[PDB]
RNA sequence: GAGUGAUUUGUCUGGUUUAUUCCGAUAACGAGCGAGACUCUAGCCUCUAAAUAGUUGGCGAAUCUUCGGGUUCGUUAACUUCUUAGAGGGAUAAGCGGUGUUUAGCCGCACGAGAUUGAGCGAUAACAGGUCUGUGAUGCCCUUAGAUGUCCGGGGCUGCACGCGUGCUACACUGGUGGAGUCAGCGGGUCCUAUGCCGAAAGGUAUCGGUAAACCGUUGAAAUUCUUCCAUGUCCGGGAUAGGGUAUUGUAAUUAUUGCCCUUAAACGAGGAAUGCCUAGUAAGUGUGAGUCAUCAGCUCACGUUGAUUACGUCCCUGCCCUUUGUA
């Protein structure tokens, strides 16, 4: 989480689910910054990945979601700003 | 060559009317206006002529090509195209006063004679047989 | 003729011309019913 | 002869960019270019049950892919086409030439 | 401007609504004088838009019930035209006038609601609606499993309702409703 | 000014007159089993009219006046809804032998040629003449 | 109770049709069948007979309904 | 287009003769309800009680040879492979205990 | 036996009834020198200016609370 | 419904404060000036902003 | 800030909004997610273009004609109205009246194609909800060759005193039967199949064209429209059940794959207690496409065609949201 946030992401969400402590499964969620969930801008600003880990007790699922920053140059993130973000030209 | 082209629309039926300087001819898909099916929906095609006057229709030859939709939709599209073609002819080759009189008569009788009805079928959604209806729910 | 479990013995009479062999060796057993159990009906479900 | 340039894609922006590049090349060369002819878009729909099992309410995903096609008619016997075709490229758009 | 006549046979400008209450809820003349009772119009966008739908249009709309006959507005319009012709051929005056009289006569003026019931008055719009519904239901029930056609049953129902005789299903139901409401006052 | 073609007259009267003329000509050879068959699977009984062959040929000619077509196209044209008993109805094509025989009889009478591109049948140079003559006879 | 409707006219029903039916303001197969206890098909056949003879004016001639009036 | 009561007797004899000998009057073999009989091999139309007699004979033959169809026929069950779990019930509801 | 009294709806108090199917309306008698005003319960849709035909007019509905 | 969200309200407030001179009483004029003075990612959003700006102008004329 | 603390306030008295949507008040200030915005879709209208789309002609042709015109093919120019798909415009509570706290907004009018088109996405926190039978996703347990691996041959998953759920077909003249006449859209194809010929049908046969705005295909669908017979009769409603014959798929059709021909022709006369879905191009009726597919649709996912009655409300029933209140 700290590395992703330092890398310039607006927000990050990491979920680790499975047999982390004891027989009964649980899910641990770590959230930093601001993250969007609904709407088309999700496709442009949100980048997700899912993976699995096979440990002695069983399988643990890892989910990572990163909200990219608004990059006008179109290198670190989407070139177009969020639809509801109105930016004002200073006079 | 005095000629205008208009179109009437209804559901999916669309009729394109070519109206030119003529001798009072009314044709749709090459057939007279008095031999269109269904038979009851023939006064609907005659309404423009009845309301406005054949005296101001005999000077033109208007040919209507209708396709799509069903019988009622095509009849309504044809009548709308007829009215719009007459209005366009009077706008492009007759005085704006007669144009306004024409429009006033048609609108006063029926608004759908000049402006298309925007209603179209609404898409079906799963979990039911149609747009809004849902399959029977068994609670037990 | 094999019926799926055993070999049903059948003599071929002239009356069996034009028929499949399987039609003379029933593959199942006729059903004789047994006083419906608990799940039958809705009153006995409880 | 008539050279047919057919451009196909699943995204409209790259396809239109490539079309505009080709028209600009033809006009600069002073060729007999026929404007971009826009074929009806092809919609491939797949409707599937969301659940991997048979349980729960019956919910469906409606996936669809769109294919857009552009035609360009050229009257060009000279060596200019290879130049125009080679200069302008863009990912996601597939182009092919036919000697109609 | 030429005078508009329903089916090109019946005049509307000579029709009068006796009930001043329903004058503004039974559209017959002026803007309501339409040649055909088949006009594909939106009469449900707002609440009272249906009040402007022509009365013969309303009768045709309400005749196409019992989904066996759902969506068959052309067949229903034919039925209405035949019934009107029978009306004129049997009585002698304007069939549209006969229809207006039947609608005026078939509307219950007091009903019952669950506020045991309480007697309440009936709005003119509901009066016209229920009159049309009762007439159509009576015609349908009379025509079902009968040699008499739907057109003849509708003609008889409309004539009886217009005359106010206690032979029409609509008049009988109106009397039943008013009597029950009077008892429940 | 009017009633110079088949399209300018009612098609019911047009096909009636065409069948009447075809019967009068006496050059049409009705097939042997005409009174022995159904006109398609969707039908339940044989035609009530014993002269159904002439009416079918007249309808074929009247439609060929409108559009060139083939045996399969006319099978679709004369097909209809078939009731499968307890299952819902479905579209079903008509028979083919009757249409083929009627078309061949019209070809014999020289009322139908083959399409120049060899893609069906077209109303003949004489077929158009005869049908337009019948239409103007209808006149009125 | 079943409708015991005759399929072809008796002589009494025939002259009844030729005397009184022509005097009705409203003439239809249904009403004629109800009055004379005949099938609707027979009623309408007799009505075509009357129309051909010119004793009745046809007002409606639909396949689903036919109406006649006194002439 | 004529009621059967108006028809005279000789007409009825004509019609019954045609029915009993359809092949003579150019009625094709595909128009008959008993073609290529399994026993005799003749193609004819079974009229009146002949239909019931032949149905009885067919059922007797199948049952006697112990065909699956005959056994089902004689047990009283459906013979065209229909599901019999839910439909075809014409008995009395049976309770539990 | 009370004369058929025709009354115009001056204003609509509001909806009423178990399911809100009735409407309370203030009604003014048409042919009435004193211009009698009362409150009535109505069935079906009603708006200002609608004319109701009260079979008997002595009854008055209870004002909405 | 027709209740303007805080996004529209804040955008209208900022635009009125920073470009009062260019804001007239005409909806089309406000739309035009918004088009050039602000980068708005949706035409409906721009029209909502312009409408609320006109509505605010009407009150500003009456008083603070 | 308040409490020792669990926890509270922020996250509200009030008004308003589909909305924790806004106005505003305020021991809180400043923020995030969700809502909204957003993407696709439906209109209605102006620039780009169109030998895979079309029109207006011009030119030949061949019919009719009441002689003035109508229909019809086969084609070289002008143009995009129609068709297609890019780029944009357009609608927002902006204008008028009333109302409202000089608000938020609400109601009506006007202008208008339109003064809430339908979908997709969709928060925190949870369920011992379903899925180990989707998976070279998987822990542990079991089994590992007289296998619980794999394959091969048969049978079953359809078996029938009975109960329940989703459905199809009907109970009829607002109809059924024989004619005649005509209007779609979504979309699919190496397999679609045109068109000839044969056959009563089913289907058979020689194969054109197409890997597609080019051919199937101007997708001649149904309901519906006009006529003929039938007329209240379980009958020309209904077509379950069953017999015989016969095409096609497939290695194979028995436990009938399906269809086609003749025959048999049952219950059903509008359905008790109960109970479901639904607010406009909607319900309902009506057929078509696709998925499944060697063959088999009464199922599902979509498409159009014909097209309404009723209401524009309420919290009575069933529930949901917020606040106060009581609780063992």
């Amino acid at each position: 989480l700290r590395f992703i946030m330092e890398s310039g992401a607006q927000g990050v969400e990491v979920i680790v689910s499975g047999k982390l402590r004891g027989q009964r499964a649980k899910a641990m969620k770590f959230v930093d910054g601001l993250m969007i969930h609904s709407g088309h801008p999700v496709n442009d600003y949100i980048q997700q990945a899912v993976r699995h880990v096979q440990l002695r007790q069983g399988v643990i699922g890892i989910k990572v979601k990163i909200m990219l920053p608004y990059d006008p140059r179109g290198q670190n993130g989407p070139r177009n700003a969020l639809p509801d973000h109105v930016q004002i030209v200073e006079p | 060559v005095q000629s205008v082209q208009t179109f009437g629309r209804k559901k999916t039926a669309t009729a394109v009317a070519h109206c030119k300087k003529g001798q009072g001819l009314i044709k749709v898909n090459g057939r007279p206006l008095e031999f269109l099916e269904p038979q009851i929906l023939r006064i609907k095609l005659q309404e423009p002529l009845l309301l406005v006057g054949k005296e101001r229709f005999q000077d033109v030859d208007i040919r209507i090509r209708v396709s799509g939709g069903g019988h009622v939709a095509q009849i309504y599209a044809v009548r709308q195209a007829l009215a719009k073609a007459l209005v366009a002819y009077y706008h492009k080759y007759v005085d704006e006063q007669s144009k306004r009189e024409l429009k006033n008569i048609f609108a006063a009788y029926d608004k759908s004679l000049l402006v298309a009805d925007p209603r179209r079928r609404e898409s079906k959604k799963f979990g039911g047989p149609g747009a809004r209806a849902r399959y029977q729910k068994s609670y037990r | 003729i094999y019926n799926g479990k055993v070999f049903n013995q059948t003599e071929i009479k002239p009356e069996m011309i034009g028929f499949y062999l399987g039609e003379f060796a029933i593959s199942y057993k006729p059903v004789k019913h047994g006083r419906p159990g608990i799940g039958a009906t809705h009153s006995s479900r409880f | 002869h008539r050279i047919r340039l057919t451009l196909t894609s699943q995204n409209v922006k790259p396809l239109e960019k490539v079309c505009a590049q080709l028209i600009d090349g033809a006009k600069n060369e002073h060729l007999i270019v026929k404007g971009p002819i826009r074929m009806p878009t092809k919609v491939l729909r797949i409707t599937t049950r969301k659940t991997p099992c048979g349980e729960g309410s019956k919910t469906w995903d409606r996936f669809q892919m769109r294919i857009h096609k552009r035609l360009i008619n050229l009257h060009a016997p000279a060596e200019v086409l290879r130049q125009i075709t080679s200069i302008s490229i863009e990912p996601g758009v597939d182009i092919e030439v036919t000697r109609a | 401007a030429p005078e508009v006549a329903l089916f090109g046979k019946w005049s509307l400008q000579s029709v009068n609504v006796s009930d001043i209450s329903l004058v503004d809820y039974i559209p017959v003349k002026e803007k309501s004088a339409k040649y055909l009772p088949h006009s594909a119009g939106r009469f449900q966008v707002r609440r009272f838009r249906k009040a402007a739908c022509p009365i013969v249009e309303r009768l045709a709309n309400s005749l196409m019930m019992h989904g066996r006959n759902n969506g068959k507005k052309l067949m229903t319009v034919r039925i209405v035209k035949h019934a009107f012709e029978i009306i004129y051929l049997l009585t002698g005056e304007n069939p549209v006038q006969v229809l207006v009289n039947a609608v005026i006569n078939s509307g219950p003026r007091e009903d019952s609601t669950r506020i045991r019931r309480q007697a309440v008055d009936v709005a003119p719009l509901r009066r016209v609606n229920q009159a049309i519904w009762l007439l159509c239901t009576g015609a349908r029930e009379a025509a079902f499993r009968n040699v008499k056609t739907i057109a003849e049953c509708l003609a008889d129902e409309l004539i009886n309702a217009a005359k106010g005789s206690s032979n029409s299903y609509a008049i009988k139901k109106k009397d039943e409703l008013e009597r029950v409401a009077k008892s429940n006052r | 000014t009017r009633a110079t073609s088949i399209k300018d007259v009612d098609q019911h009267e047009a096909t009636k007159s065409i069948a009447h003329f075809l019967k009068k000509s006496g050059k049409v050879k009705v097939p042997e089993w005409s009174d022995l068959v159904k006109l398609g699977v969707n039908k339940e009984l044989a035609p009530v009219d014993p002269d159904w062959f002439y009416t079918r040929a007249a309808s074929l000619a009247r439609h060929l006046y409108f559009r060139p077509a083939g045996i399969g196209a006319f099978k679709k044209v004369y097909g209809g809804n078939k009731r499968r008993g307890v299952a819902p109805n479905h579209f079903q094509t008509s028979a083919g032998n009757c249409l083929r025989k009627a078309v061949q009889q019209l070809e014999k009478i020289k009322w139908v040629e083959k399409h120049p591109d060899g893609k069906g049948r077209i109303l003949s140079k004489q077929g158009r003449k005869d049908l337009d003559r019948i239409a103007t006879s209808l006149r009125s | 109770d079943k409708l015991n409707n005759m399929v072809l006219f008796d002589q009494a029903t025939y002259d009844k049709l030729y005397k009184e039916v022509i005097t009705y303001k409203l003439i239809t197969p249904s009403v004629v069948s109800e009055r004379l206890k005949v099938r609707a098909s027979l009623a309408k056949a007799g009505l075509k007979e009357l129309q051909a003879k010119g004793l009745v004016k046809c007002v409606v001639h639909h396949h689903g309904q036919v109406v006649y009036t006194r002439a | 287009n004529k009621r059967a009561g108006e028809l005279t007797e000789e007409d009825f004899d004509k019609i019954v003769t045609i029915m009993q000998n359809p092949s003579q009057y150019k009625i094709p073999n595909w128009f008959l309800n008993r073609q290529k009989d399994i026993k005799d091999g003749k193609t004819g139309q079974l009229l009146s009680t002949a239909v019931d007699n032949k149905l009885r004979e067919d059922l007797e033959r199948m049952k006697k040879i112990r065909l699956h169809r005959g056994l089902r026929h004689y047990w009283g069950l459906r013979v065209r492979g229909q599901h019999t779990k839910t439909t075809g019930r014409k008995g009395r509801t049976v309770g539990v205990s | 036996m009370d004369k058929l009294t025709l009354a115009r709806v001056t204003k609509v108090i509001g909806r009423t009834g178990s399911q809100g199917q009735c409407t309370q309306v203030r009604v003014e008698f048409i042919n009435d020198q004193n211009n009698r005003s009362i409150i009535r319960n109505v069935k079906g849709p009603v708006r200002e200016g609608d004319i109701l035909t009260l079979l008997e007019s002595e009854r008055e509905a209870r004002r909405l609370r | 419904s027709r209740v303007r969200t805080k996004t529209v309200k804040k955008a209208s407030r900022v635009l009125i404060e920073k470009y009062y001179t260019r804001m007239t009483n005409d909806f089309h004029n406000n739309k035009r000036v918004c088009d050039e003075v602000a980068i708005i990612g949706s035409k409906p959003l721009r029209n909502k902003i312009a409408g609320y700006i006109t509505h605010l102008m009407r009150r500003i004329e009456r008083g603070p």
